C-alpha cells in the first residue's frame, strides 16, 4: 500500500507505520511502530504494534508545610509503570503479547517471529533462528524491578513494570520496605534531598524513568469494517516515603503505598486496515 | 512536583 514496504516472501509483505506522541504534562513520550502483515495466504489481517518511547519517574523530593511537619519530608517514587493497549471494537481481537509471562531478569530480550499463513511465534530471546518470514523484537532494562502481565484478554493487555529488590548500603531492601530509600541527613541544615538515599543508590526506573518495549498483535477479519479504535496507556503508580527526624530517637519513616495511582497519559489511535494507515485521534 | 516543590 504505502511508504516503508518489506518484502518478507511470495505474496507477502509488512506495511510500516509509525507514531510519536508526547505529553509534557504527564511526563511520556509513545514512540510506536505499526506493521501491517499483508499475506494472502492468511485470511486475516494483523498489526504488529511495538510499544517504546518513555515514561518520567516523576521522582520528587520535597519539604512537608504546616506545623508538626517542620523536619518531615516527602519522596515521591514511581512503584510501577503502566503500559497497557484496550480496544472495544468487535472487530479487532489481540493475538499476542510480549513478554507473555512475568519476567524478573534485569534486562528482557525477546522475539515475536511470523511465518506465512498466519502462524506467530514468540520466544524469550533474541537471535534464536532466521526461520521466520518476519520479526520483531523487545528490549529494555529493568533493574530492581519485575515486568507482570496485569491483564490479558482477546481485547486488552497490560503490563506492570513494579518496584522488587534494591542494593542498599546495608543490603538487600524489598521495595516493601519502608526505610527503603530513607537516610539520616547530614545538618539539620538538610534539605528535603538530603533524607534520601543519593542518585548513585537510586536505580534508573527511581531516578530518570523507563523506556517501555512491548508488543502486542491485533487481528483483524479480511472484510470487516475498515476502521478499529484502540488506546495506547503509558503511566505510572507513585509511592510516597515521608521521612521525620526526631530529637532524640532518629529518622522514622512510613510509606504511603499506591498514592497516586494510574497517572497515565493514553492516546486514541485508529487503524484503518483497507489503506494500511494509523492516525493519532483527537 | 504535585504543588509541593
Amino acid at each position: 500500500a504505502n511508504t516503508n514496504i518489506e518484502n518478507i516472501g511470495d505474496g507477502a509483505e509488512v506495511i510500516k507505520r509509525t507514531e510519536d506522541v508526547s505529553s509534557k504534562k504527564w511526563g511520556v513520550t509513545q514512540n510506536v511502530q505499526f506493521d501491517f502483515v499483508k499475506d494472502k495466504k492468511y485470511n486475516k489481517d494483523a498489526l504488529i504494534v511495538k510499544m517504546q518511547g518513555f515514561i518520567n519517574s516523576r521522582t520528587s523530593f520535597s519539604d512537608v508545610k504546616g506545623s508538626g511537619y517542620e523536619l518531615t519530608k516527602r519522596m515521591i517514587w514511581p512503584f510501577q509503570y503502566n503500559i497497557g493497549l484496550t480496544t472495544k471494537d468487535p472487530n479487532v481481537s489481540l493475538i499476542n503479547y510480549l513478554p507473555k509471562n512475568k519476567i524478573e531478569t534485569t534486562d528482557v530480550g525477546q522475539t515475536l517471529g511470523y511465518n506465512i499463513g498466519g502462524n506467530f511465534q514468540s520466544a524469550p530471546s533474541i537471535g534464536g533462528n532466521g526461520s521466520f518470514n518476519y520479526s520483531k523484537t523487545i528490549s529494555y532494562t529493568q533493574k530492581s524491578y519485575v515486568s507482570e502481565v496485569d491483564k490479558q484478554n482477546s481485547k486488552s493487555v497490560k503490563w506492570g513494570v513494579k518496584a522488587n529488590e534494591f542494593v542498599t548500603p546495608d543490603g538487600k531492601k524489598s521495595a516493601h520496605d519502608r526505610y527503603l530509600f530513607v537516610q539520616s541527613p547530614n545538618g539539620p541544615t538538610g534539605s528535603a534531598r538530603e533524607y534520601f538515599a543519593p542518585d548513585n543508590q537510586l536505580p534508573p526506573l527511581v531516578q530518570s524513568g523507563f523506556n517501555p518495549s512491548f508488543i502486542t498483535t491485533l487481528s483483524h477479519e479480511k472484510g470487516s469494517s475498515d476502521t478499529s479504535e484502540f488506546e495506547i496507556s503509558y503511566g505510572r503508580n507513585l509511592d510516597i516515603t515521608y521521612a521525620t527526624l526526631f530529637p532524640r530517637t532518629g529518622i522514622y519513616a512510613e510509606r504511603k503505598h499506591n498514592a497516586f495511582v494510574n497517572r497515565n497519559f493514553v492516546v486514541r489511535y485508529e487503524v484503518n486496515w483497507k489503506t494500511h494507515e494509523i492516525k493519532v485521534k483527537g | 512536583d504535585y504543588d509541593y516543590g
